[PDB]
RNA sequence: UCCCCCGUGCCCAUAGCGGCGUGGAACCACCCGUUCCCAUUCCGAACACGGAAGUGAAACGCGCCAGCGCCGAUGGUACUGGGCGGGCGACCGCCUGGGAGAGUAGGUCGGUGCGGGGG
RNA sequence: CCACCAGCCUACCAAACCCUGUCAAACUCCGAAGGGUCCCAGGUGGAGCCUGGGAGUGAGGGCGCGAGCGAUAACGUCCGCGU
RNA sequence: AGAGCGCAAGGGUAGAAGGGGGCCUGACUGCGAGGCCUGCAAGCCGAGCAGGGGCGAAAGCCGGGCCUAGUGAACCGGUGGU
């Protein structure tokens, strides 16, 4: 169910993903969590959409 | 008391009982010999035996030994037995079951109530010197419901003991009726 | 009893309404009662 | 009647019915008693008959010491319907008894007595009996 | 034919028993994959060259012979050695 | 009642089960399987000095030089309640480097 | 080694009087004092909770030192509150901290119980312990009125070394204790 | 080569629960101090750090008792692949290889590699 | 039957407790028979392997014993190895 | 070890998988040995490797949570992007 909703976190450097769920219903704003993309190391991992 | 016994070898047991000479096994310490009773008077002299008692074994080897009964196996459908164990007896004191001659008719009893027998064999250790035959365990005063116990017996200079002390050799109980017509509910 | 804000200790008397001058170490840096 | 109120799996099946009294065919309790002779259930029903007959027979009587206990559901279906439409309820509760299983005795009676009582009380449990004393019923609790 | 009440149910579920127990036993080779044992909880405890991922369930490592290990004051074992 | 096996952690691989007890340190180098030992280092039943944080450094890397000369390379600190509390000695530059 | 009028007085006291009405011939046998813990057991923190907890800190401070707050453990369905996480504070004290407690406790504490008659000679555990309660909080000398609201006693938890009974309401009436008779 | 104690693995309660007895000169546990590493969801409890006095009490190492715990023969039944039959049935008997539980007897308060400290 | 708090109890109701008997598929302290599987060896047999084309065949039914449903009724009817 | 281990039980578990805390954030990238399962199709456990990163002195751990459900082939499209 939502007020959980799932996001795919986007990484910058333009693209790169992996894919999570958010918590509305927890003080939990965007999420900016450290992630590895497709090419590179453990950089950065934001947070866009649905 | 007295009563043949013979030895066994390897035949197969149910050949023994369906023959007459039943089959039975003694031991003691260190041996496990094997033999076998008689039909007949062994389950004759067996009504005036249980571990109360002190079996003879005449073994027609020249030997003739002094047994106590243990572990008697019936054979459930058609019940009457088909197999005794025999363990022998020494001297130094070891333990068995005593029989407790129950004696005096109190209040409970003859104005109404029912003999709770209950431990009719109780566990003691007595010195098989002094082998006593009974012990007389007395009611005396005992109303329905009540019931006697412990140290409450007889015990021998030779005979000590070691059940509970609590258990309850005996007891009496209400005598039932018609009247559950009423209870039936 | 280290950490951080402990309530502290120091010295103390129990001026009681009888004649008793009694030397504690006690939280409060100046008691006195009855006995 | 007597049984319990609210046991585990109300609808239970009926399985097998071998034979060897499971244990507990010896006496350890009243001075004259009864035992079975046909393998398989055993009514409550026919247990209260038999309480019935007995204690009314002997008013003012003994004591009863019954070692069985009927707790086996029956599995029985409606009338004048088809088959399947769902399995047997919970009727008629009886026990899992074989022969030999000295099933029921009375204490504080004499001989003679306790033999027509328990003689007319097994006589009507279905099927046939046996009346045992407390002699050579020796030593296995 | 007047068929009197009936009834319904609800007991008729029943959920899909998936292939169970141990694959291997004492003398067979596993080649690093090959696992072994689809167990449940740790009827079996994983130990030398032997492994054991999530679902519980003990694996290969090495190209080793099985054998058994009895602890019962910890329970049973699997172990496994190879060539040495 | 730390036992947890925390030598469990050090199944894992190879050993160096110590122990201190109050006044000497019963620090040991252990091979496992065989249940065959090797190493029995401690302070004051070494006959060294007398204190415990001192003998510690000096002893820890007199292992370092034993096991350098008995061809090994590295085993694993083993204790129930150990915490930890450096002694940097800590049998790691005595030879194990696992330090 | 912080020295109290207690300290001094349990010290010379408690020896001699047991080396002769008693004798454990063996210098580190007679038992002593061991741990002093308070715990008062709420459950009306079922809301209005850590504000009900500020008046268990003021008395924190009257003995010097802070307290922890111990909870439930199960599902409760009449005085409200499951899991279990209440106002159940647990303080403990040792050696030459019970000293100054039970300076100001034994000294100025027991005199205003009004329902003064003596401490109880029956609550003991037995096993050198011994267990009891109170009903005000103020009858301990550092508190003043203008921070008292309700009704605040306390469930007093004094462990000794002690294991039996002579000997542990011994060890208490060497300490300078008010019972029964 | 050996006895004792302290670190340890291993068989896996015949290993332990209780009771009684015993040493600490060594190792050991306390003990004392919290100046100091550490740290208390609060507590010198603790995990530690600084070691005189003193202790063998709690801990422990060892024994003597079966009282509980556990192990438990085997004489022998229950049953069971295989095969053969009796009755309407429910079930039952025969020959063969196997063959427990129960508890009767009895047993055991255990033993073994490595390492070190002492004679 | 008193309060410094308690003393006290019944041929009264009444749990825990144990002894005596105890039943269970979804209870398990023990657990067979057998069955299943891998190593060695024998086993020469309309065996087994691989590939390819050509097939069909998928309401099965009396019997035995292992369980169910029925009602310990059915030429009932549903699985099981076996026939 | 009958407690607790989110929600059904079963099973397993304290020599942790439970309960508290410090630093983080491996519900990673490229793979994939080999097995379980099974007609297929999916489902499934995953040594070990190369980049890089967290923790821990280190040994070593991290490709989600004790586990057995929390699922939807393919087209037809929608957004960001090569």
């Amino acid at each position: 169910v939502r007020i959980k909703l799932l996001l795919e976190c986007t990484e910058c450097k333009r693209r790169n993903y992996a894919t999570e769920k958010n918590k509305r219903n927890t003080p939990n704003k965007l999420e900016l969590r450290k992630y590895c993309p497709w090419c590179r190391k453990h950089t950065v991992h934001r947070e866009v959409k649905i | 008391y007295r009563l043949k016994a013979y030895y066994r070898e390897g035949e197969k047991p149910s050949a023994l009982r369906r023959a007459g000479k039943l089959p039975g096994v003694m031991y003691n310490r260190h041996l496990n010999r094997k033999v076998y009773v008689d039909l007949v008077e062994f389950d004759k002299v067996f009504r005036q035996a249980s571990i109360h008692h002190v079996i003879v074994l005449e073994l027609p080897d020249g030997q003739s030994l002094p047994t106590l009964v243990r572990q008697v196996n019936l054979d459930k459908r058609r019940r009457r037995p088909e197999h005794v164990d025999f363990f022998v007896l020494s001297d130094e004191p070891v333990e068995m079951y005593v029989p407790l001659r129950f004696v005096g008719t109190p209040a409970g009893v003859r104005a109404g109530g029912v003999l709770q027998e209950i431990h009719r064999d109780i566990l003691v250790k007595v010195s098989p010197r002094n082998i006593p035959e009974f012990i007389e365990v007395d009611v005396s005063g005992l109303e329905i419901g009540d019931s006697l116990h412990a140290s409450d017996l007889k015990l021998p200079p030779g005979v000590e003991l070691a059940v509970s002390p609590e258990e309850t050799i005996a007891a009496v109980v209400p005598p039932e009726d018609v009247e559950k017509l009423a209870e039936e509910a | 009893m280290k950490e951080g804000i402990h309530p502290k200790l120091v010295p103390a008397r129990i001026i009681c309404g009888c004649g008793n001058v009694i030397e504690t170490y006690s939280t409060k840096p100046e008691i006195y009662v009855e006995v | 009647m007597l049984m319990p109120r609210r046991m585990k799996y109300r609808k239970q099946q009926r399985g097998r019915l071998k034979g060897a009294t499971k244990g507990g065919d010896y006496v350890a309790f009243g001075d004259y008693g009864l035992v079975a002779l046909e393998p398989a259930w055993i009514t409550a029903q026919q247990i209260e008959a038999a309480r019935v007959a007995m204690v009314r027979h002997f008013r003012r009587g003994g004591k009863i010491f019954i070692r069985i206990f009927p707790d086996k559901p029956y599995t029985k279906k409606p009338l004048e319907v088809r088959m399947g439409k769902g399995k047997g309820n919970v009727e008629g509760y009886v026990a899992v008894v074989k022969p030999g299983r000295v099933m029921f005795e009375v204490a504080g009676v004499t001989e003679e007595q306790a033999m027509e009582a328990l003689r007319i009380a097994g006589h009507k449990l279905p099927i046939k009996t046996k009346i045992v004393r407390r002699d050579a019923y020796d030593e296995a609790q | 034919a007047h068929k009197k009440g009936l009834g319904s149910t609800r007991n008729g579920r029943d959920s899909q028993a998936k292939r169970l127990g141990v694959k291997r036993y004492e003398g067979q080779v596993v080649r690093a994959g090959n696992i072994l044992v689809r167990q449940r909880g740790t009827r079996f405890k994983p130990g030398k060259n032997v492994g054991m991922g999530r679902d519980f369930t003990l694996f290969a490592l090495v190209d080793g012979v099985v054998e058994f290990q009895d602890r019962g004051r910890l329970g049973r074992y699997v172990h496994v050695r190879p060539l040495a | 009642k730390f036992r947890v096996r925390n030598r469990i952690k050090r199944t894992g691989r190879l050993r160096l089960s110590v122990f201190r007890s109050l006044k000497h340190i019963y620090a040991q180098i252990i091979d496992d399987e065989k249940g065959v030992t090797l190493v029995s280092a401690s302070s004051l039943a070494l006959k060294l000095k007398g204190n415990k944080t001192e003998v510690a450094r000096q002893v820890g890397r007199a292992l370092a030089e034993k096991a350098l000369a008995l061809g090994i390379k590295q085993v694993a600190f083993d204790r129930g309640p150990y915490k930890y509390h450096g002694r940097v000695k800590a049998l790691a530059e005595g030879a194990r480097e696992g330090g | 080694p912080l020295d109290v009028a207690l300290k001094r007085k349990y010290y010379e006291e408690v020896r001699p009087e047991l080396i002769r009405r008693f004798g454990y011939q063996n210098v580190w046998e007679v038992p002593r004092l061991e741990k002093v813990v308070i715990n008062q057991g709420l459950g009306e923190a079922k809301e209005d909770a850590r504000i009900l907890e500020k008046a268990a800190q003021e008395l924190a401070l009257i003995t010097g030192q802070k307290p922890a707050v111990t909870r439930a453990k199960k599902s409760i369905s009449n005085f409200k509150l499951r899991k279990g996480m209440p106002i159940g504070l647990r303080v403990t004290l040792r050696r030459d901290r019970m000293w100054i407690f039970l300076e100001k406790l034994l000294n100025v504490a027991l005199p205003r119980i009004r329902d003064f008659r003596g401490l109880n000679p029956n609550s003991f555990d037995g096993r050198g312990n011994y267990n009891l309660g109170l009903r005000e909080q103020l009858i301990f000398p550092e508190i003043t009125y203008d921070m008292v609201d309700a009704l605040r006693g306390m469930d007093i938890a004094v462990v000794t070394t002690a294991e039996t009974d002579e000997e542990a309401r011994a060890l208490l009436e060497l300490l300078g204790f008010p019972f029964r008779k």
